[PDB]
């Protein structure tokens, strides 16, 4: 079971998070800053989010062995997935919530009926807060329930270049992120984050309480930063090289606006129109949890 | 609560077939009477004689303490007939009475832990149940069917043949035949303990340890999840999407009325200037005599023999044109899954649906298609496409050992693929005796 | 003597499996193994060709044939007569004939009487098996080939798959091999022993 | 990883990444069609991307 | 995850209500997965660009 | 007759540059936006409840130009047209109807063309009888006019 | 008069036999009701249908 930890799951190191800065690993925190921002004379408001409809799919328990964990870590990061928001996946795990069920999650992302001996998971407890509010992306597809996306996006950006007066404000100009190169480095970053068992972040993200969340959100700031920016990369229209001096420079044409497609087909990973219905709907249950 | 505990009631009859005739072979003395009184003192120490675990319901109310001696000590009670509990007993400060029902488990017979009787299990029973009815003539049809399948003849079996007056048949249909000896009389006697060679002290008619031992392993094939693939009911709907894998049971919408199939909702009135199949709406009271406009709802037909064809034709035209759910139940079907390439290679009819017999399954084909290459960037587009009619709700995905062993690039699995069980690659060890056990585990 | 059973040089079984191909994913890389490495991970590998959409389990289609009545083409055991309306002629298709078949399937499994014989076997050596099908074999593997998952351990180029394969391969909780193991009902003459494979 | 020489080997990688990295879409095909025939004729059909 | 080479598999589509005055029915169709076009002989997209 | 908007609906203009082609699923599928909200709607359902109307038939793109009718049906979709000219008339209950325009050929036709409908009256129509057996089917209307 | 309790079209007759045919008075049966047993041979003889 291993408990839970107090101060956050995140804080037992036995998985953790660490982007290849090619040869030689790093930290998020340390990743940032290779990165300058070129603010532009646009302007967007910070707009309010409305609330979630409460009414997540009812449990089914088909015989699969689904491995959610798996399929969440995989659309909105991983490189061109596919069948990412077909419906009986969900179904399965909504049944996790329930006050006495023989489903536990596996550590490893993995879910099971009944349960085992040789694999350790998380406390009922952990995952019954956990399933109550993302079992509900499931439907996010549907027509009446479905959420938006050309606008959550005002938020998306102010985090990746929000400069501290300006999350302390409502509105930031449009800004253009530029930062250093190795030509295949955004396929590159996007291959590595899709291991980083991104159950874990999220399954404590609904466990910790008033002091503990009070810590783990000034801590993590990070760990969020750089999986927003992955996910505003395939959103921004244009991607143009620079070539100075002896160095290569990628600009990542605006960070806060959905241009609707495409990125770079080539230079980066990019977006199917379920994703844009999926990458939405999540991102309108951890910013409202989040803040 | 918990589904369990409590107090176990079984009917008196139940209770004389198998229990009666069981313990009688034994030396103990038959099973105690309750008492009118109270007797949660000597309720076990009778029963520890019989060792039957069970007693004998007759006449009065179960004290208060003797109610809960019977609760605590896993003790059985046997009841004429249950039309209440209520009086039995008296509930007295708790509510059990006849508020928080009943179940329905089964026994085994698990409660004599002597050897040599309860030879077969649950499952028998589970067969049993399942079978339809047999009459007197099923019964003698089906020996002798049998019988001249493996060469074995059957001159005359079954009735007797006197010169004066032809040939008079018998019936074939015996229960728990225990060989027993006859007084004078006619009754029957008992077991006759120190006489009678003691052979016809049970059995369940087998060729000894062979039969019994090979029946007790080939019935379990038998009752396994992965052999019974006759899937029951039909949910037909109008939504229209794309979806990988069969077995999809798309679920009823938000907020719906499930109204229970009448032979009397549907009713025939005037609307404008001709005659009108008309719906009525049960909570409400209502007309809509147009076969679209109507207020969603949840329908559910059990009887679709008596159905008119103007009435499944209102049902089939107000799924498309209205977004109603309607559901059917006396329909039997076998599934079996069908490759993304080819195509369907049958295709049946949303009128034929409803006019289909009883007893009569046909198969339907459900398309997989998870495997199936998108196409290029460069082509034609499409204008509004497939709308999907029906949908299986058992559901219908049983025996896959594994599912699609494609690699989607690279080095992940595809959305929805499964990999062989740890079950089917593990080769365990003889018992310590005489059959297979497991690794075991941890 | 009276003989009861009859003896047969391979046993049959119950269960079989079935397959379903897509005639159109091929890999382009045609790999290789040695003789030895081929023949007791072969016709497993031919089972599991790459591209294969759905490969399922139910009764054998041989075991129970037609010269006992079961017939099963649909994939549910279907006899022809057992239980049936008498004096009414019977029917093209009924669901009573299923009832009937689940009933026949399990006479022909009672009565039953067949002992395996060891015959054909064969043993490879040391130097011409890999490293990872080696711990595999106990000493001696029975002539003719069997089909099984995790016997194709390292065959497949399906790089997911050889994944999940592995690690339960390793978690102490299950152990796969096939061969000539070691008994508990062992040197027991019968005019001839008792050896377990 | 091959056997050609160290100049051959440099000659076709410089020869790959200029293919790979210069981009044009199906839309600058379309965008040039637009200029060979009488002013406000209509073109549709392929994703623009 | 790849565009395929090989011709696929089709329903395939038909055309089906046009005119001003219906008087539909909603007998038959396909339960199976199929798709109807309003517009009879479409698909122009004739020019070829090498 | 004249059948209005029924109630929640929003007026919307037409531009070939609300209409394109996007990739959805494994197909590729003509997409709506709806410029007051900006979104997607891959297919002829679930589309929000507008009132698009159309001042010219200029660069319909014979696909996007039947996407619309197919929305009709599926979405209670109201469109207009304004350069159409007709000269129908009347019609007794008896002799029914003779020729009637396509519903596609009142969308891809040249902008000059004068075609003519032909409606119907039905004041003097025979009705049902006392006791019967009701007969199944409806009747359909798609192209309304507004002069009256 | 019984028999088609659920088979007939007729709307307002319907009801109305599965009304005073359910009633706690009366009940409808058909076919084989029970049978006498022979003394000494043992075999049905006297059917009541």
């Amino acid at each position: 079971m291993l408990q839970q930890p107090t101060g956050g799951y995140t804080t037992l190191e036995q998985f953790a998070f660490t982007i290849r800065n090619d040869g030689t690993n790093a930290t998020p925190t340390q990743f940032l800053q290779l990165l300058s921002y070129e603010a532009t004379e646009n302007e967007l408001v910070k707009k309010t989010i409305p609330t979630p409809e409460t009414h997540l799919p009812s449990a089914r328990n088909v015989p699969g062995n689904v491995y959610i964990e798996d399929a969440i870590t995989q659309a909105l990061f991983g490189i061109s997935a596919q069948n990412v928001n077909a419906h009986g996946y969900f179904s399965r795990l909504s049944a996790l919530a329930l006050p006495n069920t023989s489903a536990r999650l596996g550590l490893d992302g993995v879910i099971y009926n009944s349960e085992t001996i040789n694999i350790p998971f998380y406390d009922p407890a952990a995952v019954a807060n956990f399933a109550a509010t993302y079992a509900k992306l499931g439907n996010a597809s549907t027509p009446r329930y479905r959420a938006d996306m050309i606008d959550i996006y005002a938020h998306v950006g102010l985090e990746l270049a929000g400069t501290d007066a300006e999350r302390a404000a409502g509105v930031m100009p449009v800004k253009r992120a530029k930062f250093d190169s190795w030509e295949g480095s955004l396929i590159s970053l996007s291959r590595d984050v899709v291991n980083w068992k991104i159950l874990a972040f999220l399954i404590d993200l609904c466990s910790l309480e008033g002091e503990a969340l009070r810590a783990f959100k000034t801590r993590n700031r990070d760990v969020f930063r750089m999986m927003l920016f992955i996910m505003s990369t395939a959103v921004a229209a244009n991607v143009v090289n620079r070539k100075v001096t002896k160095r290569v420079d990628r600009v990542l044409e605006y960070i806060g606006v959905n241009s609707m497609r495409t990125a770079g087909r080539t230079a980066t990973i990019t977006y199917d129109l379920s994703r844009h219905e999926f990458a939405a709907k999540f991102l309108q249950l951890t910013f409202t949890r989040w803040n | 609560d918990d589904l369990d505990e409590g107090i176990r009631m079984t009917t008196y009859d139940q209770y004389l077939s198998h229990i009666r005739e069981r313990l009688h072979i034994t030396n103990v003395p038959d099973p105690i009477y309750i008492t009118g009184a109270s007797t949660p003192d000597q309720i076990a120490a009778s029963v520890q004689a019989t060792h039957v675990a069970v007693v004998l319901y007759q006449s009065g109310v179960i004290n208060g303490s003797a109610s809960t001696y019977l609760r605590e000590n896993e003790v059985l009670v046997v009841m004429p007939d249950y039309y209440d509990v209520v009086s039995r007993f008296a509930n007295a400060n708790l509510q059990m009475n006849n508020n928080r029902y009943h179940e329905s488990v089964l026994e085994i017979a698990d409660i004599f832990d002597q050897a040599d009787f309860i030879q077969t299990s649950d499952a028998v029973r589970q067969l049993r149940a399942l079978m339809p009815t047999l009459s007197t003539s099923q019964i003698r049809h089906a020996i002798e069917r049998i019988a001249q399948i493996t060469d074995v003849d059957s001159t005359d079996y079954g009735k007797l043949t006197l010169r004066f007056l032809g040939t008079l048949t018998r019936s074939l249909k015996m229960q728990n035949a225990q060989i027993r000896r006859i007084r004078p009389d006619g009754t029957v006697l008992r077991y006759d303990d120190q006489i009678d060679i003691e052979a016809f002290r049970w059995s369940r008619y087998f060729l000894d340890e062979l039969r019994l031992r090979r029946l007790s392993v080939g019935l379990r094939l038998i009752t396994n999840p992965r052999i019974a693939r006759r899937f029951d009911g039909v949910r037909i709907m109008y939504l229209t999407d794309d979806d990988p894998d069969p077995d999809f049971v798309p679920d009823v919408p938000e907020g719906y009325v499930a109204v229970q199939y009448a032979h009397r909702l549907f009713s025939s009135s005037l609307a404008n200037k001709r005659n009108r199949v008309t719906y009525t709406h049960p909570p409400t009271g209502m007309a809509y005599p147009s076969p679209t406009g109507r207020p969603h709802v949840h329908m559910t037909i059990n009887e679709r023999a008596g159905m008119s064809k103007l009435v499944a034709d209102n049902i089939i035209a107000s799924v498309i044109k209205s977004n109603w759910v309607v559901d059917i139940h006396d329909i039997e079907y076998t599934a079996e899954v069908m490759t993304p390439s080819e195509g369907y290679t049958q295709h049946v009819d949303a009128e034929s649906i409803m006019t289909a017999p009883k007893g009569k399954l046909f198969h339907l084909q459900f398309m997989d298609g998870l495997l199936r290459p998108e196409p290029s960037a460069f082509d034609p587009p499409a204008s509004g496409e497939d709308m999907r009619l029906i949908y299986p709700l058992q559901p219908i995905s049983v025996a896959r050992s594994m599912r699609a062993i494609v690699n989607h690039n690279e080095v992940d699995r595809p959305r929805g693929a499964v990999a062989p069980s740890s079950y089917e690659m593990d080769t365990g060890t003889l018992s310590r005796n005489g059959d297979l056990l497991y690794s075991p585990v941890a | 003597l009276s003989d009861d059973f009859k003896q047969i040089s391979d046993p049959k079984g119950y269960l079989t499996y079935s397959v379903k191909y897509e005639d159109q994913f091929t890999k382009k890389d045609k790999l290789r193994a040695s003789e030895a490495d081929d023949r007791i991970v072969g016709p497993t590998v031919n089972l599991f060709k790459y591209g294969a959409a759905v490969v399922n389990i139910d009764l054998n289609r041989d075991f129970f044939d037609t010269a006992t009545g079961i017939d099963l083409t649909k994939g549910i055991p279907l006899v022809q007569d057992l239980l049936v309306p008498i004096g009414v002629t019977a029917g093209a298709e009924q669901s009573a004939e299923y009832v009937s078949g689940l009933l026949m399937v399990l006479f022909k499994v009672m009565t039953d009487n067949r002992l395996v014989i060891v015959g054909e076997t064969t043993t490879p050596m040391s130097n011409t098996l890999s490293t990872v099908v080696n711990n595999v074999l106990r000493t001696t593997y029975h002539n003719n080939v069997g089909v099984n998952p995790a016997l194709l351990r390292d065959f497949t180029q399906v790089n997911w798959l050889n994944r999940d394969i592995t690690n339960m391969l390793q978690q102490a909780g299950t152990k796969y091999g096939l061969g000539l193991t070691e008994t508990r009902l062992d040197y027991v003459r019968l005019v001839k022993t008792i050896v377990g494979h | 990883a091959l056997n050609i020489d160290h100049f051959a080997a440099s000659v076709l990688n410089i020869n790959l990444r200029a293919l790979m990295e210069a981009n044009v879409t199906a839309d600058d095909r379309i965008k040039a069609l637009q200029a060979h025939s009488m002013i406000s004729t209509q073109f549709h059909g392929p994703n623009q991307g | 995850d790849d565009v395929g080479i090989m011709q696929q598999k089709k329903p395939p589509t038909v055309v089906q209500s046009r005119t001003d005055v219906f008087n539909e029915q909603f007998a038959n169709e396909a339960l199976h997965p199929m798709t109807k076009v309003i517009f009879n002989g479409l698909d122009v997209n004739t020019e070829v660009q090498p």
